[PDB]
DNA sequence: TCTAAGAACTCTGATGTCAGTAGATTACACT
DNA sequence: GTGTAATCTACTGACATCAGAGTTCTTAGA
């Protein structure tokens, strides 16, 4: 699932 | 009318007596 | 009735000796009976509603006390809310030195008569100032011909209880296993609205029952905006809502006076008394300092006026019922307001029922609270028992949950069991089969506390203690069940535990 | 966790102009950037950030060169998100009127993780470059890098103006070269590490969810 | 080699709600 | 002016409810 950006 | 409404507390429906489990 | 009127009842015993001394047996006792039920359906009522009224008086005493209308009548208690030291009154007349009791203050087994005792009650409603919603008169006498000997006696008592139908003040009756005979048909057939032994009724004022009971009241009303035009008005009801021990009133020590907390502001460096406007709020983020005034900690979190808003429909079974918010609230119509749109919420409730449908709304219960969303699940009413309606018709608001409220939960994977694991499952299950009923079970510490609150309240012997009905009787667990605990222990894992 | 995060954003002249039914890619980017900076100055996670900036006219790194290491300011190091970070990013940041490569950026930010990932805790780490692809540059380290993102366990997300269903010749054959660097490091799901500056300004629209545990 | 940060539950206190009561204010009105 | 309506707006008892504060337990822990 998601993270970065997207965390 | 009578069949459901308590003597003690009238209007409001009468309290069972309780129950829990049993088979 | 209406909301405010108070249930009120008035408790009024045949002091006669030959019922008050006798008995056919040994084992129970008429007046000794009729005192239970006062001091029982008094200690009732003051648990579960502390608002209505109760009095007690005694007919045909030696000794008197009334307004007027006197002869041998003694009013123990006028009209009143109830309380502890009016059943220590009635404690102190119970039993066979209670008999005795009595007996030196107010005397036994005189001459009577109903009309001046229907006289004396009448006059007792009549002095008090509170709207009442029942009026209601017990009967404790055997005297089933209540010594009509003379009939232009009795004919005035007749009369007279006519006279209290016709006022609204109602009146009933309890028989009180008279030796060899009681029957109404004989008299009391008029009084009240084919032979006993003794009432199945009279049970019933012992069942020594405990709740709050809270009258039907809305929580709210609200408008259900279909668009930015059409609205109809709603109530919005508490059918299920968990009751808590009642809030305790700090005292002072050394007189049991009540206190008043009186909490105050006061500057750390100084003798300011800092009112409301002299202090803000604030967060900490980022390592600085958010400041914003009291009036604006409440204007964020605003976003509506009081009302529901219509999102459209869905089918019933997208509404999943795992995940749940709050308690279920009951939608009901309300023509207080918006009149005749109970016509449209009826035709909305009759065909969502046909369409397998929930509507989906934006629900507001005040000014400055955030919308939650809402599905009205529309309701079908049970009436098959006798008119007990187990069901109301109208919808359920249940509330749905957003993002935030749908907590992480870690990772685990398996599809583990057998057929035969599950087989023999099914049959344990299977033999552990009752029914449960929604009013089935008690709060164990909510019942506890009354009885502990009573042996305090009356300085009795002991905590009554009775025991609770959510544990379960384990006994019974291993013997309906029988042995098959093994099959998991055998059949499922090793022996190491 | 506790994160690394690094913006690595294209600041030359090119990024300013347009198709002009948008706003420019610099300033989309530097909208991206913003939307993203408010979650984690809020969120009470435990996350480094920094600032890296290319295309500078001039230049402020560890790694100071000629050409590479070069047009690039490391323009704030790798420690908790803050108010101030947020208003020199809404407010502060100008393009170049030069030019600069985002493997040239990359390579520093890349190294200042490796810096950085010693001296205090980490779990997991980003990189995070923005351009509109006027990079110019010699296919260089390109094994070493991919090999390295692997060994230093950083992963990269891309960030650019067009879509993924007016353009330049230059970028469109420069995202066949991000795309073989995706190849390169994850194979088919390495280009979900690439995202245009439309799909996130239409996906970073609203603050986090709050985060908890049962 | 253990000391706070993160949970969790109950309880207390204020704010807003509803129904019902009754006062004072404000219209209405005198030929 | 003087006097009698009709009727708005208050206050209280009571009930739910968010928030806020007191209290015991897990992990990370010199």
């Amino acid at each position: 699932k998601p993270r970065g950006l997207f965390s | 009318r009578c069949p459901g409404e308590s003597l003690i507390n009238p209007g409001f429906k009468s309290k069972k007596p309780a129950g829990g489990v049993d088979f | 009735y209406k909301y405010s009127g108070r249930d009120s009842l008035i408790f009024l015993v045949d002091a006669s000796k030959a019922m008050f001394e006798s008995q056919s047996e040994d084992e129970l006792t008429p007046f000794d009976m009729s005192i239970q039920c006062i001091q029982s359906v008094y200690i009732s009522k003051i648990i579960s509603s502390d608002r209505d009224l109760l009095a007690v008086v005694f007919y045909g005493t030696e000794k008197d006390k009334n307004s007027v209308n006197f002869k041998n009548i003694y009013v123990l208690q006028e009209l009143d809310n109830p309380g502890a030291k009016r059943i220590l009154e009635l404690d102190q007349f119970k039993g066979q030195q209670g008999q005795k009791r009595f007996q030196d203050m107010m005397g036994h087994g005189s001459d009577y008569s109903l009309s001046e005792v229907l006289w004396v009650c009448a006059n007792l409603f009549s002095d008090v100032q509170f709207k009442m919603s029942h009026k209601r008169i017990m009967l404790f006498t055997n005297e089933d011909n209540p010594h009509g000997n003379d009939s232009a006696k009795a004919s005035r008592a007749r009369t007279k209880a006519g006279d209290l139908r016709d006022t609204g003040i109602f009146l009933d009756l309890m028989h009180l296993k008279k030796p060899g005979g009681f029957d109404i048909s004989l008299f009391y057939r008029d009084i009240i609205s084919v032979h006993f032994e003794e009432s199945s009724k009279l049970e019933d004022l012992l069942r020594k029952v405990r709740a709050k009971e809270t009258r039907k009241r809305a929580l709210s009303r609200l408008k259900l905006k279909l668009n930015k035009d059409i609205v109809i008005s709603v109530g919005i009801y508490n059918l299920v809502q968990k009751a808590l021990k009642p809030p305790p009133i700090k005292l002072y020590r050394e007189t049991n006076e009540p206190v008043k907390t009186k909490t105050r502001t006061f500057n750390t460096s100084t003798g300011g008394l800092l009112l409301p406007s002299d202090t803000k709020r604030s967060q900490i983020y980022g390592s600085r300092q958010i400041i914003l005034e009291k009036e604006e900690t409440e204007e964020l979190k605003r976003f509506d006026d009081p009302g529901l808003m219509l999102m459209g429909f869905k089918p019933l079974v997208l509404l999943k019922k795992h995940h749940y918010l709050r308690p279920s609230l009951f939608v009901y119509p309300e023509e207080s307001l918006v009149i005749g749109s109970s016509t449209l919420f009826s035709a909305l409730l009759i065909k969502c029922l046909e369409k397998e449908v929930a509507a989906l709304c934006r629900y507001t219960p005040r000014r400055n609270i955030p919308p939650y969303f809402v599905a009205l699940v529309p309701q079908e009413e049970e009436l098959d028992d006798q008119k007990i309606q187990v069901t109301p018709p109208g919808f359920q608001l249940v509330f749905l949950p957003f993002a935030d409220d749908k907590r992480k939960m870690p990772f685990t994977e398996k599809i583990m069991a057998t057929p035969e694991q599950v087989g023999k499952m099914k049959a344990i299950v299977e033999k552990l089969r009752f029914t449960y009923r929604s009013d089935s079970f008690e709060n164990p510490v909510l019942q506890q506390h009354f009885r502990n609150l009573e042996a305090l309240a009356l300085d009795l012997m002991e905590p009554e203690q009775a025991v609770d009905l959510t544990l379960p009787k384990v006994e019974a667990m291993n013997k309906r069940l029988g042995s098959l605990v093994d099959e998991f222990k055998e059949l499922v894992y090793p022996p190491d535990y | 966790n506790k994160a690394a995060v690094v913006l690595c954003m294209d600041v030359g002249f090119t990024m300013s102009n347009s198709i002009p039914g948008i706003e420019s890619p610099f300033e989309q980017a530097k909208k991206v950037i913003t939307m993203f900076v408010q979650r984690q100055v809020f969120a009470e996670n435990k996350d480094e950030i920094a600032l890296v900036l290319f295309g500078t006219d001039g230049t402020d790194n560890p790694l100071s060169g000629g050409d590479q290491y070069q047009n690039i300011t490391v323009h704030r190091h790798l420690m908790l998100p803050d108010f101030d970070l947020l208003e020199d990013i809404e407010s502060k940041i100008q393009p170049g009127s030069q030019q600069a490569d985002f493997l040239d950026a990359l390579i520093v930010s890349m190294d200042v993780i490796q810096h950085e990932t010693i001296g205090k805790k980490f779990e997991k780490r980003h990189i995070e470059i923005f351009t509109d692809l006027s990079s110019r540059f010699s296919k260089s380290q390109l094994d070493i890098i991919i090999h390295s993102l692997k060994k230093c366990d950083i992963s990269l997300q891309f960030f650019l103006p067009f879509s993924l269903g007016g353009i330049t010749e230059q970028q469109k054959e420069g995202l066949e070269i991000v795309k073989m660097v995706m190849i390169s490091l994850e194979g088919e799901d390495g280009l979900d590490e690439i995202y245009s500056f439309s799909e996130s300004l239409r996906k970073l629209c609203v603050f986090k969810k709050i985060e908890r545990h049962s």
